[PDB]
C-alpha cells in the first residue's frame, strides 16, 4: 500500500515529465509527417490536373 | 602545393611526408 | 633561421589553430583562418592581414600564399 | 529481504515448468502487438493522411530497411525485414509496459510487481536469442549450402584465426541474450530496492529510474534488432 | 569451526563485488570512448548527426553488453550461490 | 534459487514470438511496403508530370 | 564469532568495491566525453547548441551504470543477500 | 572448517576476478574499436560497409577473449577444480 | 574474535575501496577534461570564456561521483551499516 | 584444524583469477587498440586492406601471445598446483 | 586475536588502497595535462605564458582529489574509525 | 594448519597478481606500439623497413619488463622466499 | 597468535598497494608526458629547450606523488601505525 | 600458529602488489613512448637521430619507477620488515 501509493506518484511526475517535455515534439513530428505527405497527394493532384489543362489547351 | 597534396590525398574531386592541419581532402577542395 | 615568403618566428591562425613556426618545423601546408594575420618576428615583428592565404612550411622556407576587416583589426592590434 | 527471481502462477505441464508471470506478460505484449497491427490494418492508406499508428509502423520499417539494404540487399534478404521489425517492437513494448504503476506490497513489506517485463526471465530472452541464431544460420546454410557455410563461418575473415571464430560464433547467441536479460533484470530489482523507501521519500527515485528505464528499453529494442540484421548480413555472404 | 554457508557468502559477496566493480569501470570507460567519438565527428560536420547515432549505437551494444552480461553472473553468485551447500 | 536455469516456458514464449512474427510477416509488413512504394510512385509520377506538362505546353506552341 | 560477522564484512567489501568500480567508470568517461564536448566547442563556438546532444546521450549512459553499482552497494550494505 | 567451504569461496573469488578483467578488456576495448568505426564513418559516409570487415574481426577478438574468461569462470565456479 | 572487530575491519576495507576508485576516477577525468580545456586555449585564445561553461560541466559530473564516494566512505567507517 | 590442500587450492584458485583476469584486460585493451589503428588505416586507404594486415596481425600476435601464455600458466596454478602438500 | 588488532590491519590494508587509488589518479591526471601543455607550447611556442592560468586549474583539481585521499589515509592510520 | 599452507597460498596469490600486472602491461603496450606501427604503415608504405626498428625496441621495452615478472613469478611459486 | 603479525601483515599489504598505485600512476603519467614531449621535438626541434620547462613540471608533478607514497609506504613497513 | 608465517604471507602479498604495478606502469609508458617515437619516425625518416633522444629520457623516467619497485620487492621477500 505504501510503497504503492510512493510508486504511483512517481508515475505521476513520469506523466507529467512526458505530457510537458517529450508530448509536444513528437506530435509536432508526427503533425509535420501528416503535412508533408498530405503536400505530396496535394501536388499529385494538381499535376494531375495541370496535365489535363495542358492537354485540353494543346489539342 | 597541388601536387602535393594530390600525391598524398584522395584523387576524386568533382621521404618525409607534408603535414596537413585539416586532412588532406579538404585543403585539396580549397 | 628560416626564409619567409628572414625571420627568426611566424605566428599564424589557421583552420586548426594558432600556430607558430620555427627554423625547422616539420614540413607543412595549412589553409589560414579566413580572418587569419600574421607576424613575423625578425632579429620589430610585422604585422599583416592576411585573408584566406595558405601557410606552406618547408625544409628551409615558409611560404604564405567581414573576415577581412577582423583579419584588419587583428593585424592593427584591435582583435 | 529482496525476492529475486520468485516467479509467480508457477504450474505444470509435461513434466516441464512453467512461469506464468512470464507467459502472461509475454501475452499481454504480443496482445498490443497484435491489436496495433490490426489497427495498421484496419486504417492502412494509401491515399489519405496516415494516421499515428501508419507512421510509427513505418518509422519502424523504414528504419529496418535501411539498415538491411546498406548491410545487404533487401532482395537478398527480405525475409529479414519482417524478423527484424517485429523483434524491435516486442522488446520495445515488453519493456515499456514496465512503466505502468503496477508495484504494491507483499504483505511483508517486500514489493511484488503485478507485471513484470519478460526480459527479466531468461526463458523470454534465449527464447528470443536462439530464434534468432537458428534463424540466420539456417539462412547462411541456404546462401553458401550446408557443407559450405561451415567452412566460411570456421575460416571467417582469416583462416588462420580459426578458433577464434569458433568462439566468437558461440558468443553470438549467448550475448545477445545476457545483454538483454541485464539491462531489465537489474531494472527489476532496482525498482524493488527503491520499494524499500518510504513512499514520500520512494516517489522520487523511483520516477527517475523509470523515466531512464524508457530510453534503456527503446535502446535495448534498437540494439536488439540492429545486431540481428548484422548477423543476418554477414551469415548471409559469397 | 564455523559455519559453512558463511564463508560461502561471504566469497560469494567478495565475487560479486568484484565483478561489478570490473563491469562498472568497463562500460563507463567504452561509453565515454565511444561518446567522444560520437561528439567529435559530430562536431567535425553536422550533416553527419543522422549517420552516425547507427555504428555508435552498435558500440554500445558490443561495450555495455559486457556491464549487463557480468551484472547477470554477479546476480547469480550473489542471489543463488554456487555451492552453497 | 537458480534463475538462470533455462524453464518450460522457453518454449511457450517462443509460441507467443512466433505467433506475434506471423502477424507482423502477413498484416504490418506487406502493406507498409506497398504503401510506401506506392508513395515513391506517386512522388516520381508527380515529378515527371510536371516536367511533361511544360515540356507538352513548351511544343503546342 | 557470529557467522554474521563474517557476512557483513564480505558485503562491506563487496560494495566497497562496486563502488570503487563504479567512480572510476563515471569519472573517466565523464572526463572522456566531457574532452570531447570541450575540443567541439572550442574547434567552433556554434556546434555549442548540437554537441549537448550527443554529449548528454553519452553521460545518460555512463553516469547510469554508476548509480546502478550505487543501488547494488546498497543491495549489498543495508539488506545484505544471504544474511542468514 | 569444511574444505569445500574455503575451496569454493576461494573458487568464487576468482571467478569474480576472472570476470572483472574480462568486463574491463571487453568493455574498453570495444570502446575503442567502436571509436575508430565512428570516426571513419564521420569522415567516410560510404565507407560503412567497407569498416565492418576490419571492425567484426578486431571485435572478433575481443569478445573471444572475454568469453573466453567467461568459460573458464565456469570451470571455476561450477565445476571447481580441485575441490575435494 | 569481537564480532565488531570483523565488521569495523570490513568497512574500512570498503572505504579504503571506496576512496581509491574515486580518487582514480577523478583524477582521471579532471585531467583528461582539462586536457582539452588547455588545447583549445592554446589553438584559440579567445576561446576561453566559451570554454570555461562546458569544462566546469564535466568538472562537475566528474567531480559528482567522487563526491558521492566520499559520503559513503564516510558511512562506511564512521556509521557501519550492519555493526552489531 | 584446517586442511593445509584447502587453503592451498584456495590460494591457486585466486592467483588464477587473477592472472587470467590480468591477461583478459590486456589482450581485450590491446586488440581493441590494435584494431582501432587497422580501421583508421582502412578508412585513410581502402586499397591498404592488404597491407596493413601484416604489421596488425604482428601486433596481435604479440598481444595475445601474452595472453595465452598467462591462460598456461593458470592451468598450472589451478589443475597441477605448485606446492600442493 | 586482540580486536584491535584486526581493526588496524583492515585500516592499513584500507589505507594503502587509499592511497593506491589516489596516486593513479593523480598521476595519469597530471600526465594527460602534462601533454596537452607540452603540445601547446610545441604546436604555439609563443602561447606558454597564457598556458598556465588553464593548466594548474586542472593540475589542482587533480592533486586536491589526491591530497584529500592523503587527509583521509590519516584517519585511517592514526586515529582508526571504529577502533576499540 | 601448517605454516607451509598459508606461505604456499600468500605466494600463490602473489604470482597471481604479478602475472595479472605483466599482461596487463604488456598487453596494452604492445597494442599502443602496434596501432603506431599500423597508423605509420598505412601513411607510409614504403617506410614499413625502418619503422620496424623502433617498434622492436619498444616491443623490447615492454616484453621485457613482462618476461622479467615471469621470473619473479617462478620464484614466488616454485622457491618461495620465507618458506618454513 | 600474536597480534602484531596480523598488523605487520596487514602493513605489508598495505604498503604493496601503496607501491603498486605509485608505480602505475608514475610509469603511465611519465609515459604520457614523455608521448608528449617525443611528439613536440619532432613537430618543432628548435622549440626543444621550451619544452624541457613544462616538462619538467610535469614530471617533477609525478614523480613527486609517487615518492610520496615511499614516504608513507616506509612508514607502514618501518613505523607501522598502531602497532602494538 | 607461526606469525611468521602470515608476516610472510602478507610480505609475499605485498610484494605481488608492488610488481604487478611496476609491471601495469612500465609496460604501457614504454607502450606510449614508443606510440610517439614511432608516429615521429613515420612522419620525418631522418628524425630518429633526435627522437631517441627524449625517449630514452621518457623511458628512463620509466623504467626507473619500475626497478625501484623491484628493489622493494626485494625487500619484501627477501628481507621482510618486522618479520621475528
Amino acid at each position: 500500500m505504501s510503497i504503492f501509493i510512493g510508486q504511483l506518484i512517481g508515475f505521476a511526475v513520469i506523466a507529467f515529465i512526458i505530457v510537458k517535455w517529450v508530448v509536444p515534439p513528437v506530435r509536432t513530428l508526427m503533425r509535420n509527417q501528416q503535412e508533408a505527405v498530405r503536400a505530396a497527394l496535394a501536388e499529385s493532384a494538381e499535376a494531375a490536373k495541370k496535365l489535363a489543362d495542358a492537354d485540353a489547351m494543346h489539342a | 602545393m597541388l601536387t602535393e597534396l594530390a600525391g598524398a590525398s584522395a584523387l576524386d574531386h568533382p621521404r618525409t611526408l607534408y603535414s596537413f592541419e585539416p586532412d588532406p581532402e579538404t585543403l585539396f577542395d580549397a | 633561421d628560416l626564409n619567409v615568403e628572414p625571420a627568426t618566428f611566424v605566428f599564424t591562425r589557421t583552420t586548426a589553430g594558432e600556430i607558430g613556426i620555427l627554423p625547422r618545423h616539420i614540413p607543412l601546408v595549412a589553409q589560414l583562418v579566413d580572418d587569419a594575420m600574421v607576424r613575423v618576428e625578425r632579429e620589430d615583428d610585422l604585422r599583416i592581414a592576411v585573408d584566406g592565404g595558405f601557410l606552406s612550411v618547408t625544409e628551409e622556407t615558409v611560404r604564405i600564399l567581414a573576415a577581412w576587416g577582423r583579419a584588419r583589426l587583428r593585424a592593427l592590434g584591435q582583435i | 529481504a529482496i525476492h529475486v527471481g520468485h516467479h509467480t502462477l508457477v504450474f505444470e505441464l509435461f513434466g516441464m515448468t512453467f512461469n506464468g508471470d512470464t507467459i502472461l506478460a509475454t501475452a499481454v505484449t504480443a496482445v498490443i502487438v497484435i491489436a496495433l497491427a490490426f489497427y495498421l490494418r484496419a486504417k492502412v492508406t494509401s491515399t489519405g493522411v496516415p494516421s499515428g499508428v501508419q507512421l510509427f509502423w513505418e518509422a519502424l520499417t523504414i528504419q529496418m530497411r535501411q539498415q538491411i539494404e546498406g548491410s545487404i540487399g533487401m532482395k537478398i534478404a527480405p525475409f529479414v525485414l519482417p524478423l527484424s521489425v517485429t523483434i524491435f517492437v516486442f522488446i520495445l513494448i515488453s519493456n515499456w509496459l514496465a512503466v505502468l504503476p503496477l508495484q504494491y506490497g507483499g504483505a511483508d513489506g517486500a514489493a511484488a510487481e503485478l507485471y513484470k517485463a519478460p526480459a527479466s526471465d531468461i526463458n523470454f530472452v534465449l527464447a528470443l536469442a536462439l530464434f534468432v541464431f537458428v534463424c540466420y544460420h539456417a539462412a547462411g546454410i541456404w546462401r553458401r549450402g550446408i557443407v559450405g557455410h561451415p567452412i566460411k563461418v570456421v575460416k571467417g575473415h582469416v583462416a588462420f584465426l580459426a578458433p577464434i571464430n569458433i568462439v566468437e560464433e558461440l558468443a553470438k547467441p549467448i550475448s545477445l541474450a545476457l545483454r538483454l536479460f541485464g539491462n531489465i533484470f537489474a531494472g527489476g530489482i532496482l525498482v524493488a530496492l527503491i520499494a524499500m523507501f518510504p513512499w514520500y521519500i520512494q516517489w522520487f527515485p523511483n520516477a527517475v529510474w523509470k523515466t531512464f528505464d524508457l530510453f534503456v528499453g527503446l535502446i535495448q529494442a534498437f540494439i536488439f534488432s540492429l545486431l540481428t540484421i548484422l548477423y543476418f548480413s554477414q551469415s548471409m555472404e559469397l | 569451526d564455523l559455519d559453512p554457508n558463511a564463508i560461502i557468502t561471504a566469497g560469494a559477496l567478495i565475487g560479486g563485488g568484484l565483478i561489478m566493480g570490473g563491469g562498472a569501470i568497463g562500460a563507463g570507460i567504452g561509453d565515454g570512448i565511444a561518446g567522444n567519438a560520437l561528439i567529435s565527428g559530430i562536431a567535425r560536420q553536422p550533416e553527419a548527426q543522422g549517420r552516425l547515432f547507427t555504428p555508435f549505437f552498435i558500440t554500445v551494444g558490443l561495450v555495455e553488453a559486457a556491464y549487463f552480461i557480468n551484472l547477470a553472473f554477479m546476480a547469480l553468485f550473489v542471489f543463488a550461490t554456487p555451492g552453497l551447500q | 534459487s537458480n534463475f538462470l536455469i533455462p524453464n518450460g516456458t522457453f518454449f511457450a514464449v517462443l509460441i507467443i514470438f512466433l505467433i506475434v512474427l506471423g502477424v507482423i510477416s502477413k498484416w504490418v509488413v506487406p502493406p507498409i511496403s506497398k504503401v510506401l512504394a506506392e508513395r515513391e510512385a506517386m512522388l516520381a509520377k508527380t515529378a515527371a508530370d510536371n516536367r511533361k506538362s511544360a515540356e507538352q505546353v513548351a511544343a503546342a506552341q
